[PDB]
RNA sequence: GAUGACUCCCAAGAGCUCUUAUCGACGGAGUCGUUUGGCACCUCGAUGUCGACUCAUCACAUCCUGGGGUUGAAGAAGGUCCCAAGGGUUCGGUUGUUCGCCGAUUCAAGUGGUACGUGAGUUGGGUUUAGAACGUCGUGAGACAGUUCGGUUCCUAUCUACCGUUGGUGUUAAAGGGAGAACUGCGAGGAGCCAACCCUAGUACGAGAGGACUGGGUUGGGCCAACCUAUGGUGUACCGGUUGUUAUGCCAAUAGCAGCGCCGGGCAGCUAAGUUGGUAUGGAAGAACUGCUGCUUAGCGGGAAAUCCUUCUCUAUACAAGUUCUCGGAACAGGUUUUAGAACAGAACUUCGAUAGGCGGGAGGUGGAAGCACCGCGAGGUGUGAAGCCAUCUCGUACUAAACGA
């Protein structure tokens, strides 16, 4: 994947925010079936271009969605206003080179994204709760007819005078399990609309039902 | 949503008796996340005595009970709210004191002679429109 | 066995926190946390 | 960054003295010891043991330096990050091309006493592995070694 | 899943009636629709050319085990029956060879996917 | 450290020729602490003993994958040896088995350490209590390092360790200095698998038989991370069928109860039997191993699934405590929820409002409501009628409860 968006020969491409909605199922011409995401980009913007000359990195500062001033805490209602931009959901930064680098109010969309080449997303994921192994890991466990008290834990550190009751870090049943992780490399984008700026990928992306999810790799 | 930590035979015999009770009465004093819960069946048992056929009334001889509140509903919350679409309680949070630090709150319905946050006018509903998905509101500042 | 030095350090971040604003009926007597029913007028 | 190579020096007391000892780019313990030293306050009269009144001494140039002998590609530096199995592992040669200050300043740090007062030394001691330095409108006086370098010779 | 212990029908005219797993030589759960599976002889009639008591490999043919084409669509026979195939006592060259003359009963055509084509010619008629 | 395993020394003889490919007789040299042991130093006002399950971890003296030397290496399969621990190391049959034999497989079915790992994690079959019996010994009481049957497994976690979640605090500063976002990422973790098949190619090799080297391509398994739109499983406040009984006088239509009373269904949610997605490139240093210079001191280059950087994750209590924007009646706090959840936390909403309920409209599930009309004596059927209802989902509406005058 090379020689399209808007670059140069060789650099990092903005990543661009967006918010899971839910998936389908398409077919492609030869008749097979692929499951379907639809990632919607809600008007993303241009809201700091982050600067090694002033600040130290080279960073966009890229806002998505739509927020009001009753939903904003003042110390950003501030930032919004010295920018002058538009007000967004959630704001989130990328680190790309000293080309492709904007200008202050240009907003995004996804015919910044070529179809047929890939991304990587990064959803913080769902979580389930204060769960436990054998299914935080997934562990086994003893019998259901023989064993006590055990039918559903886990073992026991190596342990005794050597190794001295000392656990190493090992693998305990822990808090939950949201956080942000990639889908490195995905499959490539089937469609993205002109209007409605949607995009369609082959499938599982990270995130909730909705409210989380970047992209990059492009 | 609510279990309240009842097996759902003795829940939902208790909720009767309780939506029964509110209808019997006009004000009662209970556990507030109990309350938000009789929130629902007392509209939908106020929603037969709007209707009053045979049939949605035959259903509500199924879910109150106690005295005839059935016909304390079918006589005259249909004939007080004939209106009001929609919203029947106010469920306000008295947290008066028990023993056991449980919340409690006043429920009961709306137009009456001593209601407790004397009410808007039952207005009719506008009636539905097709939504749209501009997504034009740019709300800039 | 273990003394007052780790009973306090115990007992102490468990700490009563004196309770936020707080309301009272102007003349209908009674004090409360906010959004009760004291009162009616 | 001058800033953030301008150090912590808004911490300690300044009104005592400030010092350079910039190796020719010679050898690693012999101007070590005489770091551990100066940098210890053990060389003026004054001295007591229970407080910090170490000069301000200030290295130059570590990228000329010199270490004789070929430990350079056999002296790894060991460190053990807790995680079971792992003992993340740096030979010299590695270290220099990385940061030919942390090795000094590492080895120094082992030299000084073995108390808490340590960290609360080298809360006064910069490098820069230039000649460069922003500390030189302070009061700069540069240092020379003792006169006790015989250097034998072999064939 | 056909796995281990399970119990399935030969659906060739070999010798053999009944066989029963011991292996799936591609699982590690039991193996789906359309596997080679290794198995042991239960019943047969005295003069096929097979002999109660004798490992003998074989080819999944029905299986209560649902499963989809790549079309979404998706399938599911009632019971397990397999057609056997040369043990590897014949070299790798006869590799997917079957034994009997005619299979009977229907072939779920996933066979082609899996590359046993030699088995697929003589279907009755492909699901 | 005697025996033990391993290495090394020497080299009679075997290897058709040949000592050293491969071995290797006699005789020695050492390394390790794993079998057998020796000693009796810690413990008998207690250090719970074999095997299995779970959970791993290290060493490497290496089973495969990974590279090279060499071969009595034509090619291919091997042999042996050097480097190498990154990732792996299967199921089942009899026995309590460890071991081991076996059958079926794989790239392989590694050797030890870890109190012969692991009972305040589990099991408790052996074995060391009481019963009982067989053979043998004892002249009996009884024993048996022989055999068989049965023979209570305690502990509410203070601390260290460890998985996670948070509150305080320190951090020059300007407002009493209080904050909200957004990074950078000193540095820590994580992920590194393999087969088959095709091609290049019947090409090098070989008399064919046979059968390459390598690089590209596919198809699979394992491992891991994620997602339920479909399929399955469930779906306990849904729809319908249905039995026994009690009540609403009875018909009608409902209710309670039978640990959904039992059936057939069942969305959203959850899960995997399902679906995805990964098992990489680039860069440096550099293993034996290999070459070339040298100038007899040295010089550099290839050179391994190895090490370290690039991806992913975590991170400023990173105490050299980092940087940017903005707020200053600012941040909180409380209330309705939540795609988030044990409390806390995060995120949404807080009346110039869709935060939840409620009501209307659909969707989505069950599957022909009651009353009425007909047909038949009836059980019952047909029409009115995709009727009737509604756990969820969307969509309208502030009708309810989320302003705030502390």
């Amino acid at each position: 994947e090379a020689k399209q968006g808007e670059m140069s020969s060789r650099s990092k491409r903005t990543g661009i925010i967006a918010v899971k909605c839910g998936m389908t199922a398409l077919w492609d011409k030869w008749g097979k079936r692929i499951p379907i995401s639809i990632l919607w980009v809600d008007d993303n913007i241009v809201s700091q271009v982050k600067t090694v000359e002033k600040e130290g990195i080279f960073a966009l500062q890229i806002g998505c969605g739509q927020k009001k001033p009753k939903h904003l805490s003042k110390a950003v209602v501030g930032h919004f206003r010295a920018q002058g931009v538009p007000l967004k959901r959630k704001l989130r930064e990328f680190p790309v080179t000293e080309d492709a680098l904007l200008p202050v109010g240009t907003s995004l969309g996804v015919r910044h994204f070529v179809p047929g080449q890939y991304v990587d997303v990064t959803g913080i994921t769902r979580g389930k709760g204060f769960q436990g192994c054998m299914k935080r890991h997934g562990f086994s466990g003893m019998p259901a007819s023989h064993g006590a008290s055990l039918s559903h834990r886990s073992g026991g550190s190596t342990g005794q005078r050597d190794a001295p009751g000392k656990v190493f870090k090992g693998r305990k049943m822990a808090g939950r399990m949201g956080a942000d992780q990639r889908t490195v490399k995905n499959v490539w984008v089937y469609k993205i609309d002109p209007a409605r700026n949607l995009m369609w990928v082959r499938g599982q992306v990270p995130g909730a039902e909705g409210n989380f999810v970047f992209i990059k790799d492009a | 949503f609510r279990k309240l930590g009842r097996p759902a035979g003795h829940r939902m015999s208790m909720l009767r008796t309780m939506v029964s009770q509110l209808v019997k009465h006009e004000r009662i004093e209970t556990t507030v996340t109990k309350a938000k819960e009789v929130r629902r069946l007392a509209d939908n048992m106020i929603q037969l005595g709007k209707e009053g056929s045979l049939s949605a009334a035959r259903r509500a001889a199924g879910f109150v009970r106690g005295d005839d509140v059935l016909h304390k509903i079918f006589t005259e919350l249909a004939h007080r709210y004939k209106d009001r679409a929609g919203g029947y309680t106010r469920l306000l949070r008295t947290r008066i004191r028990v023993g056991d630090a449980a919340p409690m709150a006043y429920i009961e319905f709306i137009d009456r002679e001593n209601e407790l946050r004397q009410s808007k006018p039952a207005t009719p509903q506008p009636p539905q429109r097709v939504p749209l998905d501009p997504w034009e509101r740019s709300r800039l500042t | 066995k273990i003394s007052k030095h780790k009973r306090g350090i115990r007992n102490g971040p468990k700490a009563l926190k004196p309770v936020p604003v707080i309301i009272r009926c102007r003349s209908c007597g009674r004090v409360k946390l906010p959004h009760f029913f004291c009162c009616s007028g | 960054l001058k800033k953030a190579v301008a150090g912590i020096k808004r911490i300690n007391l300044d009104g005592l003295r400030w010092r350079v000892f910039d190796a020719r780019g010679q050898v690693l313990g012999r101007l070590a010891s005489q770091i551990s030293t100066v940098l210890q306050a053990k060389d003026k009269p004054t001295y007591c043991p229970n407080r910090d009144d170490g000069d301000i001494c200030i290295v130059l140039n570590a990228k000329e330096i010199g270490f004789t002998g070929r430990k350079l590609t056999d002296k790894f530096y060991r460190w053990h990050t807790g995680y079971i199995g792992h003992l993340k592992e740096r030979s010299l040669k590695d270290q220099m091309a990385k940061d030919p200050t942390e090795v000094i300043r590492k080895a120094v740090w082992r030299m000084l006493p073995s108390n808490n007062l340590r960290d609360d030394r080298d809360r006064k001691l910069r490098i820069f592995e230039g000649g460069e330095h922003p500390f030189g409108d302070k009061p700069l006086e540069p240092f020379v070694m003792p006169p006790r370098r015989v250097r034998e010779m072999r064939p | 899943f056909i796995q281990m212990g399970t119990v399935l029908k030969v659906v060739d005219n070999s010798g053999a009636k009944k066989v029963m797993c011991i292996q799936a030589l591609k699982g590690k759960k039991g193996a789906r629709l359309g596997d080679t599976i290794v198995a042991s002889v239960k019943e047969a009639m005295p003069n096929g050319k097979v002999k109660k008591g004798a490992v003998v490999y074989g080819v999944v043919v029905r299986a209560a085990m649902q499963r989809g084409r790549v079309d979404g669509s998706e399938v599911r026979f009632d019971d397990n029956a397999v057609v056997l195939v040369d043990s590897k006592d014949k070299n790798t060259k006869t590799d997917r060879q079957p034994i009997g003359t005619r299979v009977f009963g229907p072939v779920p055509h996933e066979l082609r996917k899996k590359k046993h084509l030699k088995i697929l010619a003589l279907a009755q008629h492909v699901a």
